[PDB]
RNA sequence: GAUUAAGUUAUUAAGGGCGCACGGUGGAUGCCUUGGCACUAGAAGCCAAUGAAGGACGUUACUAACGACGAUAUGCUUUGGG
RNA sequence: ACCGAUAGUGAACCAGUACCGUGAGGGAAAGGUGAAAAGCACCCCGGAAGGGGAGUGAAAUAGAACCUGAAACCGUGUGCU
RNA sequence: GACAAUGGUAGGAGAGCGUUCUAAGGGCGUUGAAGCAUGAUCGUAAGGACAUGUGGAGCGCUUAGAAGUGAGAAUGCCGGUGUGAGUAGCGAAAGACGGGUGAGAAUCCCGUCCACCGAUUGACUAAGGUUUCCAGAGGAAGGCUCGUCCGCUCUGGGUUAGU
RNA sequence: CGCGAGCUGGGUUCAGAACGUCGUGAGACAGUUCGGUCCCUAUCCGUCGUGGGCGUAGGAAAUUUGAGAGGAGCUGUCCUU
RNA sequence: AUGAUGAGGUUAAUAGGUUCGAGGUGGAAGCAUGGUGACAUGUGGAGCUGACGAAUACUAAUCGAUCGAAGACUUAAU
């Protein structure tokens, strides 16, 4: 099987709209000043 | 499996050495078309 | 004014490092960083070293305070792209493109 | 009840993250061992802390080979240290005693990386 | 009460489309020519055991490649030109 | 009243060379900063790469992969939808 | 001025548009040529101007000459770039942690444990290959990931016979 | 003669081989016999599952009506009368 | 599969551990004994036990961030 047509560009960035990915979940260390996920060592 | 072409010095030499070239008046028609063609290299 | 830094060339294709900068775009400057610094993807390290760039001119070329400072853009362009090939199955080899990215970021104040 | 490869692999894995970390009191690891070798680690603790020849040869049975860690200029075994401070560590304390916390991605293949300590 | 009821409409854009701006890639186009191509007029039309053709290896402060030269090597002499 | 870099010799670039074949043999691609190298002292982020200022230059939005820089194709912004 | 005729494939006839070169004439051009871009511009068509932007040095117009004179299709030839798609794949196999090093480590160095072949995955040599061997540096590309690492890169150095 | 990008491949349609038969022959079938490479990573529709977006004129939480749609629908023997 | 559903997130039994237990196996180790021994018996339904059931905050569900209303017009009805 291949494609019988190709796909257009608009066909194909409208597949693509689920394809983003997450800011991440973020807490900021206190005192310390950097930054890390949620429930992760504050390093 | 055994593809073609095993290496031999010695075969190669012979049979494909400028000598052997020399040897028949074809192998001279040989190097004189690769001399005209200005190949750098002319047999092996 | 507003100031901008880039990197040309850079080894990542573009899809990639477009994946982490639109986390990145429009946000303020310190949140990026985090942003970035948090961010699991390649792109994110080198984001990271082109964004601490585009702050350094702004505070060292254009005397504004870093903290105000927010992402007014930031985006990727195709790059010239390396080329090789794979060897497969019975001699053919197919291509293997190994594309490039320019990476731009800008920095910004108020409108003036 | 997890795994990473087969379970001869996964037995032998086990026992040399448990065997190791009472070595080193702490380790680094993905999150998916540490949780499978919190509950090992924590069985041999409780099997020292029994302290009879018994439970000595069922820890010598699951922990693995000499591992003579350099004291202050001595060489208690493995399980030599771990039925000799380890165990007279935790005795007034409950058993559940050790924990992981959470590193963050590696960089090489993004797996989670924590650390694994037992105090 | 916007309350009850009956009816009528709207805002939303995950994303998309048309238009526009600004960039990137790529090397068409224009311009250019050291290289070719077809001929004219005249010289010349052979070289070789007194070892050619064509090469290999060398030769400079540094030297890989090309040319140039050869253990007198990145040249020696000589008569002229400059 | 021939070509002007896909043309004209295969070859305007160290071409019968890369490369392919045991061999005879087959055989490419690849020209252009500027008038002058004046080829970006210096500062800055960076391991470098690369980059923003400061500069040379008529021009570097002529910066070396360098005249012009089309179309495909990739993107950021959005007026209407 | 009335009056007629004007669908069209193979095809016949006719009249034209535009390209490059040439002749002569008349011009334009660093106070900006061609080319390229953008525009609501004019002609019955091919097509012609014009303004702005870019560019930075060559061009038009008139008449006549002559043509390597007009592309959308040849599973056409060469170059670029897509689509498929963040998809298939990453080439037989056990690895774990500690300590280094580094800008940066699952991947390089050390260590410990673990495991694997053992008529061999060991040891030696003929072919064949020709600097891949060694030491110090390096990390853009090569390595199917990463790389501080290498059969990769730079500099230096390595092969000794009367039997 | 539903269904080989779902499977098989015994029949029949290649190359080897043999018998009968025909042809001088090379060969051939109105015949028989033993043997004999089944490729494809699903793009669109379709179909089975399964989430997001907006809508449903405030924002939510639980309970629901059922327009419609689907499923099931088979049958013996024996006792009694 | 992923996401989705559901049980929990310290004012907490959500998992791990811990301590009991069901089920499972079938008589641990060490020691004593009897044997020339291979072994047998005893101590002893012993010891061990992944998912199953209880109790217990011993370890980890920490800090925190994001999203989410202010209720249109018309006409008839108090
Ligand atoms: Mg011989
Ligand atoms: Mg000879
Ligand atoms: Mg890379
Ligand atoms: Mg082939
Ligand atoms: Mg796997
Ligand atoms: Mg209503
Ligand atoms: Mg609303
Ligand atoms: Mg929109
Ligand atoms: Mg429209
Ligand atoms: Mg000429
Ligand atoms: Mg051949
Ligand atoms: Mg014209
Ligand atoms: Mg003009
Ligand atoms: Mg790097
Ligand atoms: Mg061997
Ligand atoms: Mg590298
Ligand atoms: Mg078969
Ligand atoms: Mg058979
Ligand atoms: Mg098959
Ligand atoms: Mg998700
Ligand atoms: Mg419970
Ligand atoms: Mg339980
Ligand atoms: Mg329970
Ligand atoms: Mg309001
Ligand atoms: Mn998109
Ligand atoms: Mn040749
Ligand atoms: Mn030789
Ligand atoms: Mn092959
Ligand atoms: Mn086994
Ligand atoms: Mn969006
Ligand atoms: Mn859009
Ligand atoms: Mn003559
Ligand atoms: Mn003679
Ligand atoms: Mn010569
Ligand atoms: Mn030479
Ligand atoms: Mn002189
Ligand atoms: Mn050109
Ligand atoms: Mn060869
Ligand atoms: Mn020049
Ligand atoms: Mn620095
Ligand atoms: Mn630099
Ligand atoms: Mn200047
Ligand atoms: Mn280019
Ligand atoms: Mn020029
Ligand atoms: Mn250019
Ligand atoms: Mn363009
Ligand atoms: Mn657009
Ligand atoms: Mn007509
Ligand atoms: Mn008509
Ligand atoms: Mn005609
Ligand atoms: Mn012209
Ligand atoms: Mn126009
Ligand atoms: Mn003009
Ligand atoms: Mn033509
Ligand atoms: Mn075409
Ligand atoms: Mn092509
Ligand atoms: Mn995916
Ligand atoms: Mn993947
Ligand atoms: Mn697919
Ligand atoms: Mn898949
Ligand atoms: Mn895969
Ligand atoms: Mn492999
Ligand atoms: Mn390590
Ligand atoms: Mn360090
Ligand atoms: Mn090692
Ligand atoms: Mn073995
Ligand atoms: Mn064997
Ligand atoms: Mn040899
Ligand atoms: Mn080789
Ligand atoms: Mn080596
Ligand atoms: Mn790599
Ligand atoms: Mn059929
Ligand atoms: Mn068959
Ligand atoms: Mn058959
Ligand atoms: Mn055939
Ligand atoms: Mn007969
Ligand atoms: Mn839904
Ligand atoms: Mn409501
Ligand atoms: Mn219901
Ligand atoms: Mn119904
Ligand atoms: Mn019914
Ligand atoms: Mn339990
Ligand atoms: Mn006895
Ligand atoms: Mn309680
Ligand atoms: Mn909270
Ligand atoms: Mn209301
Ligand atoms: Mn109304």
């Amino acid at each position: 099987a291949v494609p019988k047509r190709r796909t257009s560009k608009t066909r194909k960035n409208k597949r693509r709209t689920h394809f983003k990915i997450s800011v991440p979940g973020m807490t900021e260390c206190p005192n310390c000043g950097r930054e890390y996920k949620l429930s992760h060592r504050v390093c | 499996v055994k593809r073609t072409y095993q290496p031999n010095k010695r075969k190669h030499s012979k049979v494909h050495g400028f000598r052997k070239r020399m040897s028949t008046k074809n192998g001279r028609k040989v190097l004189a078309r690769r001399r005209r063609k200005g190949r750098k290299v002319l047999s092996a | 004014m507003e100031a901008k830094a880039v990197a040309r060339t850079i080894r990542i294709a573009p899809r990639k490092v477009r994946l982490v900068l639109d986390l990145i775009r429009g946000k303020n400057a310190a949140e990026a960083i985090a942003i970035l610094k948090l961010t699991n993807k390649a792109s994110s390290p080198v984001i990271e070293k082109v964004l601490m760039s585009a702050l350094a001119n702004a505070e060292h070329n254009y005397d504004m305070n870093t903290d105000e400072l927010v992402v007014k853009e930031a985006y990727a362009n195709e790059g010239p792209t390396l080329k090789r090939f794979r060897p497969r199955a019975q001699g053919r080899a197919s291509a293997i493109n190994k594309r490039t990215s320019h990476i731009t970021i800008v920095v910004s104040d108020g409108k003036e | 009840r997890k795994l990473g490869r087969t379970s001869d692999q996964r037995k032998a894995m086990l026992r040399d993250l448990a065997t190791s970390l009472i070595i080193s009191e702490r380790i680094e690891t993905t999150e998916a061992r540490a949780k499978e070798v919190r509950s090992v680690v924590e069985k041999l603790i409780t099997l020292g802390k029994k302290g009879d020849l018994a439970s000595r040869r069922n820890a010598a049975k699951t922990l693995r080979n000499v591992e003579i860690l350099n004291e202050d200029e001595t060489t208690q075994t493995a399980l030599q240290k771990l039925f000799g401070e380890i165990a007279e560590r935790y005795t007034e304390r409950q058993g559940g005693y050790t924990r992981i916390l959470k590193q963050g991605p590696r960089r090489g293949d993004g797996a989670e990386s924590v650390i694994i300590e037992l105090v």
